[PDB]
């Protein structure tokens, strides 16, 4: 990466054990963030690697709008890593291990913020999309699974579906994952899987709507 | 069966027990040969998940 390359002549130069000193023990050294989203201030900025994401949001991006208890949920590291809610991200690190154990995983460092005034399954079907585009096709998993999901979440977000399915979705992630060539299906697997995992009451009570309005 | 009482008394004579009762021709206590449309269940394995083949 461009960051790796960047740093490593400046950690020549100044030790290895002076970048050892920020972080914890295998999460050593400082990153690059980029905060967007729902915040006050979007920026880029540099910190030390453990730093918890409340102070970062709350500190160099101006806090979520509307305040903190606006916030609904945080993608930590880009599209590729699932999202977590409010109630796990209040006292979470960022670095690898401890997003891991969020099972998220830290990703590229890229914070995207979601307040409550959001459709966050329109969100999520937006990035499905994008990974659709973006895929180049040639083994089937990634590509017949990856537009299977894309249309799965295109019904979900107007409440065409019915519950029985979410299941069912979840499963075709997990055909994905792990089978492609590459890690872009693992990277569109894991956002369905987190949105399913953290919001199917959302997802629930959209098809209960739809279905009670469409009789 | 339209016999007349004698002849609906002589034949119950003759066998010893109540013809009318039981009649072997069919009749209008039959059913219709035009029905409803049917709805046929599906079985039990039509689930959308946690259906996996290697299982069943
Ligand atoms: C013995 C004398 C014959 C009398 C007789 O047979 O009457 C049958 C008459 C009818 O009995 P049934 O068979 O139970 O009734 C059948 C239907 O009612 C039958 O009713 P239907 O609506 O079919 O009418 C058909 C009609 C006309 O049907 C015909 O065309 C055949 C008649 C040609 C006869 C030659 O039959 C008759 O009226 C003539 C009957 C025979 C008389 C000759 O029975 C009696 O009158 C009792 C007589 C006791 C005998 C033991
Ligand atoms: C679909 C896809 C897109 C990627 N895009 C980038 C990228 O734009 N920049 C990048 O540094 N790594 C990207 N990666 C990860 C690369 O595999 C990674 O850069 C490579 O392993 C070297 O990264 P490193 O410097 O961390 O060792 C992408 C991976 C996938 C699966
Ligand atoms: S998983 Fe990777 S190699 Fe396979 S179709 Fe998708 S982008 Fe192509």
């Amino acid at each position: 990466n461009v960051e790796t390359v960047a740093v490593s002549p400046t950690i020549c130069r100044r030790g290895g054990a002076w970048f050892a000193s920020f972080g914890r023990e295998r999460n050593s050294g400082t990153k690059l963030f980029n905060i967007s989203g729902h915040v006050n201030h979007p920026c880029t900025v540099e910190e030390e690697m453990s730093v918890p994401l409340k102070e970062l949001i709350e500190k160099h991006a101006g806090g979520v709008i509307g305040g903190w208890d606006n916030l609904l949920a945080v993608i930590p590291g880009g599209s590729s890593t699932p999202l977590i809610p409010k109630s796990v991200c209040e006292t979470v690190l960022m670095d690898f291990d401890a997003l891991v154990q969020a099972q998220t995983g830290l990703g590229t460092a890229a914070v995207i913020v979601m307040d409550r005034s959001t459709d966050i399954v329109k969100a999520i079907a937006r990035l499905i999309e994008f990974y659709k585009h973006e895929s180049c096709g040639q083994c089937t998993p990634c590509r017949e699974g990856v537009d299977w999901m894309n249309k799965v979440m295109a019904r979900f977000v107007k409440g065409d579906a019915r519950p029985a399915e979410i299941d069912s979705l979840w499963e075709i992630s997990k055909q994905i994952e792990g089978h492609t060539i590459c890690a872009l299906g693992d990277g569109a697997a894991w956002p369905v899987q987190g949105l399913i995992r953290h919001f199917r009451p959302e997802l629930e009570e959209r098809m209960q709507q739809f279905a009670l309005q469409h009789q | 069966a339209s016999a007349t009482r004698v002849i609906q008394l002589l034949r119950n004579w003759a066998s010893g027990r109540d013809l009318q009762a039981k009649l072997q021709l069919r009749y209008q206590e039959i059913s219709k040969r035009t029905q409803p449309p049917p709805k046929l269940p599906v079985g039990p394995s039509h689930k959308l998940s946690n259906n996996y083949y290697c299982t069943r």
